[PDB]
Formats: structure tokens, sequence, C-alpha cells
């Protein structure tokens, strides 16, 4: 469990799990919840970029995925 | 453990505006003449 | 007691070649085309210019791989003769040194006397820069055509030898001018597009961006404002679809007071926390006043001191802001003090609609 991100419409519970690229940062993979015991979402890989692109930005989550940021 | 916002600790500072590109130096393209009376 | 008769080489890669690539009549008319085509047609010649050098290059090494040499001319010509018949007082060669020049290079109307003056005359330089248009008084003057040895150009007009008024121009890196020359630089009203793809269009004095202008960056963001020996000086604002900073710069970098106004786009289709504001008639935007810092000693003007914040880092700036936020009237994009847009991709920004 890594723990709770809150947001301003709904929160994201997450886990980190390894599954039996692979490697670097991308070691496991994470699936978020809005409330527990509800159907889980992996989220994709990180990569350098959006990594890099996020540390210039400070945001509050709107607890929605499929939302703009910047 | 986390639990939070997300948000980091430190001394925020918005980006300012991006850079304006210059221009071509004017010591390597300037017009020519031959010589006067 | 002198003669004449000329004989002479005319590169393929020469201002008179590039003018005859144009179905056109004369040069008031290829300056007189519209500003796009002349900018393709020095494309055109830039790139030859590229290929050329390059050709050059790989077969003076590949010649000199083997230990061989070549004694001849790597340029595509033609040879050409000048029927010039005329009369000079000087006796020995030296005297007439130079007359005799303009022989080797005017390449038009000549007259024993000075003055050399013609509607039309193709010169060449010890560099290989080339010239064709029109003379007036032993200078250049009127319509005009150049082709720089590196490749840029320029085909606008001239004035005492160097350019001036209404012009065109191509640099060897790609970036293009279009508006008004004084004295060899850029003057009053131009519009340059950089290799990048960013647009200033604007006021321009002693060959760089002084007065009012608009700045469309590769971001697609505009910045408006009033620069000063290159730099933005003063007031600025600068603009992004839900987004608009308002503030003093000092020497190209914010650094006093400010106000940033910022929309929340990303919830704009996400239901409202009041049911006032879902049927109000003004939208979810702020403003925030605030401050951008410098170091002490930079800012000040070059004739140690601590440098100024570059670009990646913006190492020494500082931000300041103490204050609540407030409403404020809702933004569009792109602001009206920009349009005609000079890029592409550029979107579109309300409250109606949401970001575009």
């Amino acid at each position: 469990f890594f723990g709770k991100f809150l947001g301003l419409y709904s929160d994201y519970f997450v886990f980190e799990v390894a599954f039996k690229p692979g490697k670097g940062a991308n070691k496991f993979t994470y699936l978020v919840c809005s409330s527990l015991g509800g159907p889980l979402t992996r989220l994709p890989d990180v990569t350098p970029a959006q990594v890099k692109a996020s540390r210039r930005i400070k945001k509050l989550l709107t607890g929605r995925l499929t939302s703009h940021v910047s | 453990v986390y639990v939070g916002w997300g948000v980091k600790n430190a001394p925020f500072v918005p980006l300012p505006p991006p850079p304006v590109a210059q221009e071509f130096a004017w010591g390597e393209v300037e017009t020519q003449e031959l010589e006067l009376k | 007691q002198v003669a004449l008769m000329k004989l002479y080489k005319e590169y393929a890669d020469s201002a008179f070649n590039v003018f005859r690539g144009a179905g056109v009549d004369n040069v008031a008319a290829f300056i007189g085309q519209e500003p796009d085509t002349i900018i393709n047609q020095l494309k055109a010649y830039l790139e030859a210019t590229k290929k050329q050098k390059a050709a050059e290059a790989a077969a003076a090494a590949a010649a000199e791989e083997s230990g061989e040499e070549i004694t001849a001319d790597p340029k595509p010509h033609v040879w050409r003769f000048r029927a010039l018949g005329l009369n000079f007082g000087g006796d020995s060669l030296e005297a007439i040194e130079h007359d005799l020049k303009n022989l080797f290079a005017f390449d038009g109307d000549l007259a024993p006397g000075a003055a050399r003056d013609s509607d039309t005359s193709r010169s060449s330089f010890p560099n290989g820069d080339t010239y064709f248009g029109s003379y007036a008084d032993d200078v250049k003057h009127g319509p005009g055509l150049y082709a720089f040895a590196t490749g840029a150009g320029y085909a606008g007009e001239y004035a005492g030898g160097k350019r001036h008024g209404r012009g065109v121009m191509v640099f060897p890196d790609g970036g293009t001018y279009v508006g008004e020359f004084v004295a060899d630089k850029f003057e009053g009203q131009g519009q340059y597009r950089y290799p990048d793809g960013s647009v200033y269009t604007g006021s321009w004095a002693a060959g760089q961006k002084h007065g009012p202008g608009v700045y469309w960056d590769t971001a697609r963001g505009c910045l408006r404002g009033e620069w000063k020996k290159g730099l933005l000086v003063g007031k600025g604002t600068y603009e992004q679809p839900a987004l608009r900073f308002e503030g003093e710069f000092v020497r190209g970098m914010p650094a006093g007071t400010a106000t940033y106004t910022l929309t929340g786009h990303r919830t704009l289709d996400m239901p409202c926390f009041a049911a006032q504001h879902i049927q109000a008639e003004e939208g979810p935007t702020l403003a925030l006043p605030c401050a951008y810092g410098i170091p002490p000693g930079s800012g000040d003007e070059p004739q140690d001191k601590p440098p100024l914040p570059a670009h990646p880092k913006y190492e020494g700036l500082t931000f300041t802001a103490e204050q609540l936020p407030g409403a404020a009237p809702d933004t569009v994009f792109p602001p009206e003090e920009g349009k005609p847009v000079p890029i592409t991709a550029v979107p579109a920004f309300s409250v109606s609609t949401g970001l575009v």
C-alpha cells in the first residue's frame, strides 16, 4: 500500500504490485481506486519527460483520471 | 506510507515566459561595395 | 590611349540567375511579387548554395584521399563576352586603376567618368557576393537583389549603398524578415520568422527590437510589451489559453510588481460545489497580485556583480505573493491584440467552450 492522494472531487487509494519497461523506475505497477473494493485501474508507465514536466508545476488532483493538467 | 495532497514543500517559482530568439549577427551579413572615385 | 574588350565567367549561383528563375519582366516586378514567393525563391537559392558547398567539400576530400589534385573550377558557370569600347586618357594601366576595377567588376553601363549609373547592372565583390539591380551615383540605389556567398539573400530597395525601405531577407540559419530597413539594418515595422517557428511582428531600430511588438513563441503563447535595445523592458503581458501575466520586466527578465490571472479549465465540465455558480454569468477566474525578484547587483546595464537568471535554472529568481487572490473578468485566447496569428497549432480558449 503506497498511500492515499486527496483530490477535489474524489481520492486515490494506490497499491504497488510486482507481477511475478520492467526496471529502473518502472519496476513496479500501480493500481488506483476511488473507494476500497471498487474497480481498480492500472496506471501507465512513467516516462522521464513527464516526470521532468511535472517537476515544474504544482497542481491539485481533481480525482478524475481523464482530466487535463496544465 | 504516504497520505496527502501530493504537493511538495519547496519555494515555488512559477515559470517565466520562455526566452525570445535572437537574430543573425550583422557583422557577417553586410552589404559590400566597390571602391569610390 | 586605351582600348577595351572583356571576357568573364558567370556562375550559375549568382543574383542574376536567381532573378531569371522568375517569370517576371524586371527587378521592379521581382521585388513587387508576393513576399512569400520571394521567400521561397531565396530559400531555393540557400539550398542550392548549401548543396554546392557540400559537393565541393566531398569532392575535394575524395580527390585528396587518392593523393591527387583537381586544378579546375569546381563551380558550374558560363563564359560571356561584354561588348565594351572605352577610351582612357591614363597612359599606364595604373592610372586607370579605378576604372579598370569597374570594368573587371561592375558589368553595367559604364563610362570613363565616375558615378556608375544603371537601371540594370550586375556587380560582383571579392568575397563572392553578387548584386543585380539598379545603381545611382556610384552606389546602389533603387530596387535591387543581393546574393551573399554564405547563402543569405535580399530582395528589396536600396539607398546610399545599403538596404533602405521595404525589403525581404533570408538568412543562412533559415530566419526570414519582411519589413523595413534603414542603413543596412532593420527599422520600423517588420515581421521576423525565427528558425524555431516563433514570429516577432513589431517595431525595430538599429537592427533590433525596439518599441511595441507582438512575439508569438514556440510554446504558442504571445508576449506583448515594448522592447528596448532588444530586451523586453517595462510593463509586459504574456498570454496562454487560461493564463495571463502582466508585470514589470527588467532586461527581459520579469522583476517587480505583477498580476497573474488564471482560469480553472480542468473542472469546467465537472459539477459545481455551490448552486450559486451554476447559473452565475461570471466565470471561475482569479487574479493574484505578486512580485518577482532578481539578485541585487544584477539588473544593471553593462558598460563583479551576480549574473542574471539564465533560462534552464533561473538561479537567483525569487517570487513573492502574500495577499489573497480575488475575482477577475474571464479571459479569452488568443488575445485580439495579437491577431492575425502568424503561427500554427495555436488553440482557442474561452469559458463557454473550454480548451480547443
